[PDB]
């Protein structure tokens, strides 16, 4: 949740001389190394996050140092005096110890009031308190930008409610906020959607494979009526005579009948509603019988148009032609869709047509698909508006296969035995439907529409068998609702709306790591080979320590039997070059804020590009305003000396010139690299000298040592000091004076305003509006 | 190293047919575009005999 | 020079070699004499469709 | 420099198989009856085995890809140019083809190189400079120390083997000598009694 | 890419013994290679594991 920060991180120390002649106010915010050769930016990128983690703001926050102030004892003054940042009477101490060595009176009672009061915290128009206090000038801009990043997502719930309304659905009790709550309530929530697409398109076997199989399991255990299938097969004995001592095509049915596999058929029914095009396949026997062309009859009454596949169709028209006009599948091998049907309409076989499932849009917007309308087919073709099915003339066609003559010129044995097999099948259509309709309903409000209209039945697990198929619809169950099975469902749709947040996450990070980490790839041996090593170096990062992407990604990866590390390799292969849009994150701004102040003011973080080698006999100009003896900071480069411009060289010259010793002695600019520095500011008085000697000279190159300056205060009345400084110091090396160096008289340009927002707002955790029904 | 196994080595051969007979032999060495099985015969005559 | 070397491979299908001019191969000559003669009719074809 | 084909017909411009219709053709057969009399399931296990093929190929194209660079790199020039000559065709039993790219082991030679640099094959094609030295150095100290050959009686294979082991007699001291004149003599004497002539040329 | 210096002796009263014959391959490659390429092959597969 949201963290709040009960004081300002000023970074801001007070050093002084011991004589108090000379104080600097100096913003320590670490030293961070440096190398050179490769990119600096994306070093800073390093770097900038472990700053972030310093101040305290990487992770989501709100500023709380209202409280933070005390009032003074005099009538009068009303104010409210900060007690954050650096406080101003340590201000007050250095300042009366500066003006003790040059004998001037200590600060007066209006002076002291003044200094003393300069840190203050005042309200402003919104209710807002602004904080003025001592502090860094880095600190106090990055740690105000970072706050307007994070608040961008902070929210009035009011706005948050008016933005999730049309999601809500009706089923569900209203929550009863608070007075409070709906006056000064606050949230917290990043409302950006990130897409699936990139994982689902790439990956549409395993994607469609993961989601089918968990979605397979739910739905196979709901509830359904315990009818006994005895007055049906009861009523089909009766209709076409069966007799225990004659052979019957009845009994080929009816000896098939079971209701093992139940639970799993009516699991692929719900999918078939449930998706745009989820295609289900149906293999019958090398020679068919009565049960094949009754499963294929039923396959096309009363399953959606969408779910067969011209290819489908037409094998299932094969099947019944072999069956009912006496022909083989060689025969009937190269005929279209149009002959076949033609064949089985002279015989006298209505059933060659498929239906379109009628479409019925969701009350609510579905989840992830901001602004749109949600839809799903009603269950075995069967029109809501006029509660029966698509096609008007049913009952003739019934009434036609009574009376056609099948596999026989005299008789009607198959003719009756089929026609009283559909007429059970279309009576438990129409009596179950509804119960099915609710069922596809619930099950299409946990998949958005990404998924609705991307997911594909491209492997082919789910098959229906003919006798589960026949068996479905003669012995069709009854959907009941139980209380557990409802609760089970509102589970399922909170651990599916927290897995679509964890796998988008999951995109926008992998999306980011491709576009920084590879380029694109060239027909050369070189780049390939380029490509390969980067890629296994950036997969042993990623999987190293906690993982960067979630488990719910390496279960989706990981279902064709791949490894989690191969599966991840692929997919981000085929990332490179993606088109797709990232939106940008408030810490992704931050992190961007550091590194460029990382690459711009450098002088900071401890590096500089340019150092200075110089004779001692050689007078340079110097930075004088901190009283340094010796100083080895310069405001600026100089770009001339005695009239000539300074010579600058090259890391990489210097180090192979055999010719050193003889540049050395003219005095050089040494750029082209990254400097790493460090200093030492002692209050007593000293030769100002360097830890180290400046460079090494090998048969291999030349190298600076690294640099360390010894900086002391300087007491020009010292005739030891003085002879030590020009006599036992040969070189001296120079960089430009650090910018978070302050004299102690600039005290002023450490004023800083931070606003921390008004202490009547109060943070809502779950800002959901609606309650389970039980 | 040309070759992990030698074909033949020179100075054991001492004719056209032990060149031949000594390739077979190493051929397994070889990385082989048909590697060897039973032989398939089409066509067959015996002559008459003194 | 192994860009270079590696871009006249494909256009001339010859490794340059020192002491001798490079041209561009049979494609300079294929291209120079297609040039003439798409300017005139009177120009000759000499270029094999091989 | 050269060229070779990049393994399993993958563009590495597109990432992806040249035909641009594959998952496309996949589907159709996942779905099509071809034996409906006769046979069963032949579609289905059919268009099994061409996913799980052409899965694997995208998967592992660039390490096979990255071996037949480094196998072309450990050939020098002349090697080459002289095999470019000959001609040959594999024949691979179904059995070990469909073997092979149902189970397509991964390559990784991550550890070979540093940063580009394949340390073990610039080392190894640095010794054919070496062997190059060898060679004229012997064929040389060879001419000079037996001049003009002639071949009064015996045939051209006792001719060619009984004067190298004269040349192992007389430069005994120095065994590369020997050593790098059946080098060549085992090349040429592959085909025989005219390769055996060649070496004498 | 330079060199690295010797011994200031070497560098002033040193004497080195070169050769300078790099020689060719042509008279190994120049041959019918067709029966030994099979051989190469299998010690080329083998140099890389």
């Amino acid at each position: 949740e949201l963290i709040k920060v009960p004081t300002i991180p000023h970074n801001l120390v007070l050093i002084q001389s011991d004589n108090g002649k000379h104080a600097l106010i100096k913003e320590d915010l670490g030293q961070w190394p440096v190398e050179t050769g490769i990119s600096l930016v994306n070093q800073a990128g390093v770097f900038a996050v472990q700053l972030a983690n310093k101040l305290g703001i990487d992770k989501p926050f709100v500023l709380d140092a209202g409280s933070n102030y005390f009032t003074d004892t005099s009538f009068i003054d009303t104010r409210k005096y900060c007690t954050d940042g650096l406080s101003p009477r340590e201000i007050q101490k250095a300042l009366n110890r500066q003006r003790a060595y040059y004998d001037r009176p200590e600060l007066t009672i209006s002076e002291n009031k003044t200094l003393l009061s300069q840190s203050i915290i005042y309200p402003d128009a919104d209710g807002n308190d602004v904080s003025i206090i001592f502090s860094g000038a880095m600190s106090h801009a990055i740690f105000t930008y970072a706050q307007s990043q994070w608040n961008k997502n902070i929210i009035k719930l009011d706005d948050y409610i008016r933005e999730i309304t049309l999601t809500v659905p009706k089923q569900y009790r209203p929550r009863r906020f608070k007075e409070i709550e709906h006056t000064h309530g606050y949230v917290y929530r990043e409302l950006n959607q990130g897409s699936l697409l990139p994982l689902v398109d790439a990956n549409l076997k395993e994607s469609s494979s993961y989601y089918f199989k968990k979605l397979m399991s739910s739905i196979s255990n709901v509830p359904v009526d315990a009818r006994t299938l005895q007055s049906a097969t009861a009523a089909l004995a009766a209709d076409t005579g069966q007799a225990v001592n004659r052979a019957q095509h009845v009994s080929m049915l009816t000896n098939r009948l079971t209701t093992a596999n139940a639970p799993t058929v009516r699991a692929i029914t719900v999918l078939t509603c449930m998706f745009k095009q989820f295609r289900i396949g149906m293999t019958y026997a090398l020679d068919p019988n009565i049960m094949d062309v009754a499963a294929a009859t039923c396959m096309l009454l009363f399953r959606p148009a969408q779910s067969i596949s011209d290819e489908q169709y037409r094998y299932c028209l094969q099947t019944m032609a072999v069956f009912l006009t006496n022909t083989t599948y060689d025969i009937v091998n190269n005929d279209t869709i149009d002959v076949l049907k033609m064949k089985l309409r002279n015989q006298g076989w209505p059933f060659v047509e498929r239906y379109n499932a009628v479409e019925i849009d969701m009350s609510v917007e579905p989840l992830r698909s901001p602004g749109q309308v949600g839809r799903y087919y009603n269950p075995f073709n069967i029109d809501p508006l006029t509660k029966k099915h698509v096609e008007d003339r049913l009952e003739e066609f019934i009434n036609q296969v009574q009376v056609g003559r099948f596999r026989n010129a005299s008789g009607n044995a198959v003719g009756t035995t089929l026609a009283a097999f559909l007429r059970a099948c279309r009576d438990k259509t129409s009596a179950n439907w509804r119960g099915y309709s609710v069922l596809v309903s619930r099950y299409r409000s946990l998949i958005p529409n990404e998924l609705f209209e991307s997911l594909r039945n491209i492997s082919g697990e789910y098959n229906i068998n003919p006798q589960d198929e026949h068996s479905f619809f003669f012995a069709l169950a009854q959907i009941n609702a139980d209380d557990e099975f409802i609760g089970a469902i509102d589970k399922e749709s909170a651990e599916y709306l927290d897995e679509y947040a964890t796998l988008a996450r999951d995109i926008s990070n992998s999306l980011t790591l491709v576009k920084a980490a590879f380029g694109p790839l060239e027909r050369t041996s070189g780049s390939i080979i380029n490509h390969a090593n980067n890629l296994n170096k950036v997969i042993n990062h990623v999987f190293a320590d906690k993982p960067l992407i979630s488990e719910t990604m390496l279960k989706i990866l990981t279902i064709d039997g791949t490894t989690g590390k191969d599966g991840y390799r692929n997919w981000l292969d085929k990332l490179v070059g993606h088109n797709y849009p990232v939106y940008v994150e408030p810490v992704v701004n931050i992190m961007n804020f550091i590194s460029a102040r990382f690459v711009a003011d450098s002088s900071y973080f401890g590096y500089t590009n340019e150092i200075m080698i110089m004779p001692n006999h050689i007078n340079v100009p110097v930075d004088d305003r901190f009283g340094f003896r010796d100083s080895p900071f310069c405001t600026s480069l100089p770009r001339t000396i005695m009239g000539n411009d300074v010579r600058r060289i090259s890391y990489n010259v210097f180090s192979m010139m055999e010719d050193i010793d003889d540049v050395i002695s003219e005095g050089f600019i040494l750029y082209d690299a990254y400097f790493n520095f460090s200093y030492d500011i002692m209050t007593t008085d000293g030769v100002t000298r360097l830890k180290e000697d400046i460079l090494i000279v090998t048969d291999t190159g030349n190298d600076i040592k690294p640099i360390h300056f010894y900086i002391y205060f300087e007491n020009r009345n010292d005739k030891k000091l003085r002879y030590e400084s020009k006599m036992n110091v040969s070189y001296r090396l120079y960089i430009k004076t650090p910018a978070c160096l302050l004299p102690l008289s600039d005290y002023m340009r450490a004023q800083h305003d931070y606003v921390s927002p008004s202490s009547s707002r109060v943070y809502i955790k779950d800002p959901a509006v609606v309650y389970t029904r039980s | 190293k040309l070759f992990e196994t030698s074909p033949f080595d020179p100075l054991t051969i001492k004719n056209n047919q032990d060149v031949v007979d000594k390739l077979y032999a190493t051929q397994s060495s070889s990385i082989q575009e048909v590697v060897p099985t039973k032989t398939f015969a089409t066509e067959l005559q015996f002559g008459v005999t003194s | 020079d192994v860009p270079f070397v590696q871009a006249y491979s494909k256009f001339a299908d010859d490794n340059p070699r020192h002491l001798r001019v490079k041209t561009g191969g049979k494609m300079a000559n294929a291209l120079t004499n297609v040039i003439r003669s798409y300017y005139s009719i009177n120009a000759p074809a000499i270029v094999p469709q091989v």
